[PDB]
């Protein structure tokens, strides 16, 4: 009751008072103020000049609990807008709290942890002026341990969170020296045992994957790949959502680094993913089989053993509409890649009628892929002269009526290449 | 050829999922 719901004219009547407890009490009072959950008072508060203060008071070595209780406030107010993260660095408080990683009360370092998480996560110039201010070496000071077990989880957990903040955004992408400084006790973070580390982990790894091949390459030679497709398999889905990420973001790189994932086991895996009734997975997982349809043959043939053909058929046949997009991608690239054995196989799996029914949608640019695999399987059939059996299925799944109502459409390249199929194999 | 996540999700997000950018501690 003593400091509850103080005005921000008594916080602010306290905080210049010249008695330290009694600023500390005033401290106490904005922070419980910050931290109510409807609509915390952060303006009014910025607005009354305390952020200095408070910046001030987390070098007050002598007194710890005013440490505490400014650092949770100015932790509440960088959890805001840019704005309001921009008005918590202007005070100084970067190096401030970089200052606190290495206090002896475990509560007021883990706080900080979790203010330089706040700022990191504002954006990649924070990101980056929080790594050039020194405070990754700290921070995986903290990790520096035999067995993460004996640390406590909420600040095993913060520690995880904030380092994946340094880990996160990309223009530009976090420094090369930086990632390579953080990665080895990532990976390690990526075998501990907690749901939700593991999760920020993958969140983590997601990130560092999500830009040109040499970035993959970092992470991918570190060994994760199969320690992702393991958490790939996590019945809890926040560790699934990410680890899904990581692995859809490596198959964007080269073949060889598509192929770790595939000898990893990953494809294993996707029979649950492709009928995963959460729609992301389900979406995820099927981009992330149109990047692996992408590649080479002895990839696609992979994709063909795991039975995973059947399973593109399903989704293309009734999924979320973005699904079914992801799932024509994977199909036009197979169309694009493969044999001609495993492109009439994609025929003996039923692709064409459900191919055929999704030329009624009304997003042009997949009529283009479709209008393309189809292409491609008609000049795969015709290696085997088989293009009439394939022109009566288009006919008599009612896909032949759309091919040709299609060349009266308002593109260049939907109406020449529907007239172009009719011509070749519809006469 | 492939499409990086960003062209992924140039025709998906907003929606897609990620970490906590920031977070407000509330309780001890």
């Amino acid at each position: 009751q003593g400091t509850v719901n103080w005005s921000v004219e008594d916080i602010v009547k306290g905080i210049n008072s010249n008695n330290l407890e009694s600023q500390l009490q005033a401290t106490q009072a904005a922070r419980k103020l910050l931290s109510r959950e409807k609509q915390p008072p952060i303006d009014n508060i910025i607005r009354a000049g305390l952020i200095p203060k408070f910046v001030s008071f987390l070098g007050k070595t002598d007194c710890s609990p005013i440490q505490f209780e400014s650092a949770w406030a100015l932790t509440n107010i960088a959890s805001g807008t840019s704005e309001q993260t921009k008005a918590v660095v202007d005070g100084g408080a970067i190096p401030a709290f970089i200052s606190l990683l290495a206090s002896p009360h475990a509560h007021i370092s883990e706080q900080a942890v979790w203010a330089l998480g706040n700022i990191a996560g504002d954006g990649s110039a924070f990101r980056d002026l929080v790594i050039k201010h020194g405070a990754i070496d700290p921070l995986l000071a903290l990790l520096a341990v035999p067995d993460l077990s004996t640390l406590a989880c909420g600040y095993l957990r913060n520690l995880t969170w904030t380092l994946s903040n340094l880990c996160r955004n990309k223009n530009p992408a976090p420094p090369l020296d930086a990632v390579e400084q953080i990665l080895p006790t990532l990976v390690r973070l990526l075998h501990h045992n907690d749901p939700e580390v593991l999760a920020d982990s993958c969140w983590a790894i997601s990130y560092l994957t999500d830009g040109p091949n040499e970035r993959i390459e970092m992470v991918v030679k570190k060994g994760v790949v199969p320690q992702l497709v393991k958490l790939l398999g996590a019945t809890e889905l926040p560790i699934v959502t990410p680890a899904l990420r990581a692995i859809g973001n490596i198959v964007t790189g080269t073949d060889e680094q598509t192929q770790k994932v595939i000898d990893a086991g990953a494809l294993a895996v996707f029979p649950s993913l492709l009928t995963n009734p959460k729609t992301n997975i389900q979406k995820e997982a099927t981009w992330t089989m149109s990047n692996i349809t992408a590649g080479r043959q002895d990839q696609i043939q992979q994709v063909v053993n795991h039975g995973l053909v059947p399973f593109l058929v399903g989704v293309l046949s009734k999924a979320d509409f973005k699904t079914q997009k992801e799932a024509a991608w994977a199909i036009t690239n197979y169309t694009s890649g493969g044999t001609v054995e495993q492109i009439v196989y994609l025929v003996h799996c039923g692709i064409i009628e459900p191919l055929m029914n999704l030329l009624s949608a009304k997003d042009t640019k997949i009529i283009q892929v479709i209008l393309d695999a189809i292409s491609n399987i008609f000049q795969a059939a015709e290696k085997l002269g088989e293009t009439e059996k394939l022109s009566i299925m288009i006919e008599e799944c009612g896909g032949l009526d759309k091919i040709e109502a299609l060349q009266r459409h308002e593109n260049e390249s939907v109406y020449k290449a529907s007239l172009n199929l009719i011509e070749k194999y519809f006469s | 050829a492939k499409k990086k996540l960003r062209e992924y999700q140039q025709r998906n997000s907003p929606g897609v999922p990620t970490g906590a950018k920031k977070k407000k501690k509330i309780k001890n």
